[PDB]
């Protein structure tokens, strides 16, 4: 989706718990840098729940389409607490900006 | 004619007219005719029996609702407990009512009418009183369970269990297949109340100042006002078009304003439900809504991302105060015990105390107390005022802090368990007790100036969103993501049996009989003998994982200290361990014999090591990482990884017979037909592919569900495929030529489900016709147009490594709560 609205949804609902930038530190939420192509919960330095590590999917626009929709649904038992992004446009946008920054 | 004389009023809607009185007239008749009440009530009851039947009612009739609601009453005023006990104690009556009505009303009726009931009756009535209160979340909301089976989970002393067991025993040679619980007598502690009036999660819940009514807010975008005692539905008011962030009661409780995502604060009346005043100023969301605890004046503390602290005045149409500072968002803004002050608490590390009347700056505190050992940053979750009205109780990072406003520094410090970060904190004015939400749905009760463990709260469906105290000093309320508000007792929860089990339970096999081996929370393990209360507690260093050996006599467990520790059941003083593969060890398995340890970790190498020998043999797969393995009916070792590479190894020598890659990404375990080693499959989390070992690639591919695949099952003598999915759906597919034929939909068209969507291992029936599956609960399927049973249920959500007896009768399982579950099949 839109990149900069993605950076908005990032600075709002993401950036406080996450780092998508290159060489970002781990936090309450994990470092998201290099998200696409990397399996769920594979980033060192952050302690994942087994729910996320056993998910083992490959993060992408569609995987985040389903996940960000209801993050408790897609990866049940995740210590991520969120009520889900119901809007699709928000998902596509945010994911797009992720595709920008995490690649950078 | 009575309408004409104006003694009675008539409302016209639908075909049937609706008659009712006016109050004064009612009280009048109450006074005029007194002695004749009994006559009347017994009259209408007698009539009712003479026409209809108690358990026979048509919901399609026009009189049903009234009967269901007030029949109990009409019996009560008749002072006849015999027909009363006859009606109420009946289970089917309960079933029908609950299905149509829901528990709350009925509960209320018990609580009220308990008086006329006899002394012995009080016990039974009580048993129900807790029964329904505990079952509140499950009942009345369909898909719907059996009454009997739920009654089987009750303590034997409870009349409910005795009646349920009675009827259970009565139905025989019935596809009902009832179950019995020996274990629940010592576990599943009682609760004061359990109430869910919600289709969605709870953001906040709290008791009124008078302790009467409850107004709850959540993702349902609807403020729910209901009774706090029996949980009857009072009023349902729409707060906003968007999710309500926070809500709280006022001084007189008569006014409740809501804040939401739409950035508009709307004042709602509790006894009306109509708009009173509305205030739109903030260009950002408002996370702070707090009212006054006194009748002196009325103010509202608000803050947002605009870095402004705005204090609203409920008397005027505008905002009273505006304050600079707080460069970051303010999480918790709360009034002091006096309205003359205002407390601002944010996670940026700035804790400020402002003058309300003077509007100037009183005190500003930055906490460097927490040591990071890259500027110092200390986040602040919540702020709770002490009963003294001076000290401030807060929780930061991994510890609890008690601040003094006089010294402005650190007055006191309370330790929190391990390294876990504190999610939430609250303090009780009585007994100086304080509850803390820490990690994994754990609400821990600690005492001030103690630093000793007081109480622990378990039995939740999910990690507690938040908890509060009922300021009667008696009890407290709990609210979680399980969408249910609960009432818990302080002194009752304080007692703990320490039955906690973390990630695992271990089954033991003695001939046909099954024995229980549990991994203890505190130190090492607890041994539970079958069909008896014999418990042998074994204490050692902490363990990461435990595994039982074939032929027994031994045990092999991995620790958090690394590698693998092997210990002998005969002598605990004798143990063997070797240091290899620094990464966390996951799966540990012996060969067909008691020798040749096979172990793996996260790495490109799998270790095969011989003990009493000390033979070191390393098997390299030359990949990014390796997940796990399993032993087949042969000496071959079937292993899988995150790279989707399925390998077949051998003992004592590294060998690769074939390489099977179904898809890209993590592949979950392996699925065999169990009829032979020929047919073999696995879950690639995309499609379902099976190979006969006739090629290096899977021969047959099944695309039936491409969204998610959690697991798959091949039933013996059938080979028909049962597909478990991430959604927790179990689909039945006929397999002959390796293609899709039949079709079934496990999901319900009744709409979204609350708890469920998890499956791990599937089990088979001894007949082969019946099927055993987990849809988040215990659910039995069947081949050829329809299933076996939806019976009973599984408390909680997450399940780990389902195991069963080889006779397929007695069962052993555990929930996410870590509670031992034992099933016994007896006719
Ligand atoms: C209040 C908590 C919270 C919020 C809000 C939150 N996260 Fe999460 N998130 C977490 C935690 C904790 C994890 C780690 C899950 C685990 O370790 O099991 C996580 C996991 C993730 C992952 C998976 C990383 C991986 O490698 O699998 C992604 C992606 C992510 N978050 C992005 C987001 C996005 C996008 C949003 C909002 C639009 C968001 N987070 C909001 C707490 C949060």
């Amino acid at each position: 989706g839109d990149v900069e609205k993605g950076k908005k949804i990032f600075v709002q609902k993401c950036a406080q718990c996450h780092t998508v930038e290159k060489g970002g530190k781990h936090k309450t939420g994990p470092n998201l840098h290099g998200l696409f192509g990397r399996k769920t919960g594979q980033a060192p330095g952050f302690s994942y729940t087994d729910a996320n590590k056993n998910k083992g999917i490959t993060w992408g626009e569609e995987t985040l389409m389903e996940y960000l929709e209801n993050p408790k649904k897609y990866i049940p038992g995740t210590k991520m607490i969120f009520a889900g992004i119901k809007k699709k446009g928000e998902r596509e946008d945010l994911i797009a900006y992720l595709k920008k920054a995490t690649n950078e | 004619e009575f309408v004409n004389k104006s003694l009675l009023f008539c409302d016209r809607n639908g075909k049937s007219f609706r008659y009712y009185l006016h109050d004064l007239q009612v009280d009048f008749l109450t006074e005029k005719n007194c002695s004749q009440l009994q006559d009347l009530h017994k009259k209408i009851i007698t009539q009712f029996q003479r026409y209809h039947q108690p358990h026979t009612l048509s919901p399609d009739q026009e009189d049903c609702m009234y009967w269901y609601n007030f029949l109990a009453y009409h019996m009560a005023s008749a002072k006849m407990h015999k027909e009363l006990c006859a009606l109420m104690f009946s289970l089917d009556w309960i079933k029908a009512k609950t299905e149509l009505v829901g528990p709350a009303h009925l509960i209320h009726e018990f609580v009220e009418y308990r008086h006329i009931l006899d002394e012995k009756d009080c016990a039974v009535s009580e048993n129900f009183q807790e029964f329904l209160s505990l079952n509140g979340h499950l009942l009345g909301r369909q898909p719907f369970p059996n009454i009997v089976q739920l009654g089987l989970c009750e303590p034997e002393t409870s009349e409910v269990y005795q009646q349920a067991k009675l009827q259970a025993k009565q139905e025989v040679d019935n596809g009902m297949l009832y179950l019995e619980w020996i274990n629940k007598k010592n576990i599943t502690n009682l609760s004061r109340l359990v109430v869910r009036p919600h289709t969605d999660a709870v953001y906040h819940a709290c008791f009124s100042e008078d302790g009467q009514r409850i107004a709850s807010c959540g993702a349902d975008k609807t403020l729910q006002v209901f009774k706090a005692e029996t949980g009857e539905k009072l009023l349902e008011i729409k707060a906003h078009e968007d999710e309500v962030l926070c809500c709280a009661f006022s001084t007189d409780d008569r006014f409740i304003a809501t804040c939401s995502v739409d950035k508009k604060v709307k004042i709602w009346n509790s006894m009306t439900g109509e708009l009173v005043h509305t205030y739109d100023e903030h260009s950002e969301q408002v996370n702070c809504c707090h009212f006054t605890n006194s009748s002196h004046h009325l103010l509202l503390a608000t803050g947002s991302s605009d870095c402004f602290l705005k204090l609203w005045d409920l008397n005027q149409k505008e905002c009273r105060n505006t304050m600079f500072g707080h460069t970051n968002s303010v999480n918790h803004c709360r009034f002091s015990p006096d309205d003359k002050l205002l407390a601002s608490c944010s996670a940026d590390g700035t804790l400020k105390l402002w003058d309300a009347t003077s509007a100037n700056e009183r005190k500003s505190i930055n906490v460097k107390q927490f040591f990071l050992n890259e500027d110092m940053e200390v986040i602040v979750k919540c702020c709770s005022w002490s009963a003294d009205g001076a000290r401030i109780m807060v929780a930061a990072k991994n510890k609890i802090f008690l601040f003094d406003i006089h010294t402005s520094g650190l007055l006191g410090e309370i330790h929190t368990g391990h390294h876990s970060t504190i999610q939430y904190c609250d303090f009780s004015p009585q007994n100086h007790l304080a509850v803390v939400a820490l990690s994994q749905y754990c609400v821990e009760l600690w005492n001030t100036d103690s630093r000793s463990k007081v109480a622990d709260c378990r039995g939740h469906l999910s990690w507690v969103h938040g908890v509060m105290f009922s300021p009667d000093g008696s009890s407290f309320l709990t609210s979680s993501d399980d969408q249910t508000i609960r009432l818990w007792e302080t002194k009752k929860v304080c007692k703990n049996s320490a039955v906690m089990l973390k990630q695992e339970v271990d089954v033991v096999f003695q001939e046909n009989e099954v024995m229980v081996l549990a991994v203890d929370h505190i130190r090492r393990l607890q041994l539970i003998n079958g069909r008896t209360g014999q418990i042998d507690y074994l204490t050692e260093a902490q363990v990461s994982c435990c595994c039982l050996s074939p032929h027994l006599q031994y045990i092999a467990f991995g620790d958090e200290n690394g590698a693998i520790e092997i210990l002998e059941l005969v002598n605990n003083r004798i143990f063997q361990s070797r240091f290899q593969h620094k990464k966390t060890v996951w799966h540990i398995q012996f060969t067909a014999d008691e020798k040749t340890l096979i172990s793996s970790s996260d790495d490109a190498e799998i270790q095969v090591w011989n003990w009493q020998l000390d033979k070191c043999i390393f098997l390299r797969g030359h990949q990014e990482t390796v997940k796990d393995f399993r032993l087949l009916k042969n000496s071959r070792l079937l292993s899988w990884s995150f790279d989707g590479t399925v390998k077949v190894w051998n003992i004592i020598t590294g060998n690769k017979e074939k390489d099977f890659v179904c898809h890209q990404g993590t592949v979950l375990s392996c699925d065999i037909s169990h009829d032979a080693t020929k047919f073999s499959s696995t879950s690639a989390d995309k499609t379902a592919k099976i190979w006969s070992f006739d090629l290096l690639l899977p021969l047959h591919e099944l695309r039936g569900h491409n969204g998610c695949v959690r697991c798959s099952a091949f039933s013996v003598d059938s080979t028909l495929l049962a597909t478990g999915d991430d959604n927790g759906e179990i689909r039945i597919w006929n397999v002959s030529n390796g293609e899709l034929l039949h079709l079934c939909a496990p999901l319900s068209e009744e709409g979204a489900a609350t708890h469920g969507g998890w499956v791990t291992d599937l089990c088979f029936s001894p007949d082969g016709k019946m099927l055993i599956s987990a849809g988040g609960y215990i659910k039995w399927w069947n081949v050829v147009t329809g299933e076996s049973s939806q019976t009973f249920y599984t408390n909680g959500t997450n399940l780990k490594k389902i195991h069963v007896s080889p006779d397929f009768k007695t069962y052993v399982t555990v929930d996410n709560l870590g509670i031992l579950y034992i099933l016994q099949t007896l006719e």
